[PDB]
């Protein structure tokens, strides 16, 4: 059930790391996620 | 004005934290001022909040506090702030929830909502203390559980030491060192509390005050014989009871 136009589904490569500036760029929810996730550990010994 | 301040505060932070400062010697070391504009300068230093006025008894006291600490409790509002002070005043044995609404009169919900976001600022943890369980204690990260251990497993310690007198308080301690025994801390204190509970099984004897010898259990081990004596207890009316006096 192969085509064409979904065969050339596919990213950008170039402009990869271009979107992804712009994807981490508004991010912030794994941010706090890390030092919470940093904070499990740090939890362990306390 | 802020020059003065600062001469002072590096005299507080001088001196390792212990010997806690007062007036009497403050005025021989910055008596520069008079003592009315002396005072004005440390209230607003109390505006500036470093300073804390500390007790030793029935006297007027001073003790300077880092400034490290000093910024972080700057974020708290009046009232966060406010509760943070009791639980740091305690330290070393913690301090009672139902205590803090006690010095506060902030009733059960406003504290707790306070500390509930002053554990996410991970100032404050909660342990389990064991003169009274099952009570809300906090502490800092600063870790005094002051208050062997309560928990069983404490037989594996007492079955190993009667199979050393069995073959027959000092002696104890150089053995108890070795075969990866899961201990922390011994002290001579401890074998004195954990062989007397075999005196009062009569597992073993005291004598001479501090020497040890077995009761001959090994023989009951292996009319004052109660093992073997298995009854009959089915079919059998005629049995004899110890309690059905009563």
């Amino acid at each position: 059930v192969d085509d064409e136009e979904l065969n050339a589904h596919l990213l950008n490569e170039e402009a990869s790391k271009l979107k992804e500036r712009i994807w981490i760029g508004l991010n912030a929810d794994f941010l706090l996620e890390q030092e919470s996730k940093r904070l499990k550990q740090e939890a362990d010994i306390a | 004005l802020s020059d003065n301040a600062k001469t002072l505060h590096s005299q507080m932070m001088s001196k390792g934290i212990g010997a806690l400062f007062t007036q009497q010697e403050l005025q021989k070391q910055m008596g520069i001022g008079s003592l009315t504009d002396l005072m004005s300068i440390v209230q607003e230093l109390l505006d500036k909040n470093l300073i804390k006025l500390v007790k030793q008894n029935d006297e007027l006291k001073f003790q300077g506090v880092l400034e490290s600490e000093a910024q972080k409790k700057a974020t708290m509002s009046a009232e966060e702030a406010l509760v943070y002070s009791y639980i740091e005043a305690s330290g070393r044995e913690g301090i009672w929830s139902k205590t803090i609404k006690a010095r506060t009169n902030l009733h059960q919900h406003v504290v707790l909502k306070c500390l509930k976001s002053l554990e996410s600022q991970r100032y404050v943890k909660s342990v389990k203390s064991v003169k009274f369980p099952t009570r809300k204690i906090y502490m800092l990260y600063s870790l005094q559980p002051s208050v062997e251990l309560d928990i069983e497993f404490i037989n594996s310690l007492l079955t190993i030491v009667w199979r050393f007198i069995s073959e027959n308080t000092q002696e104890i301690l150089e053995f108890i060192t070795a075969a990866q025994v899961a201990n922390v801390e011994l002290t001579p204190s401890n074998i004195r509390s954990l062989c007397e509970v075999l005196v009062y099984d009569d597992k073993l004897e005291k004598v001479t005050h501090d020497c040890y010898r077995v009761t001959l259990e090994s023989i009951l081990q292996m009319i004052f014989n109660y093992f073997k004596m298995f009854p009959a207890s089915k079919h059998d009316k005629e049995v004899v009871y110890f309690d059905e006096w009563t």
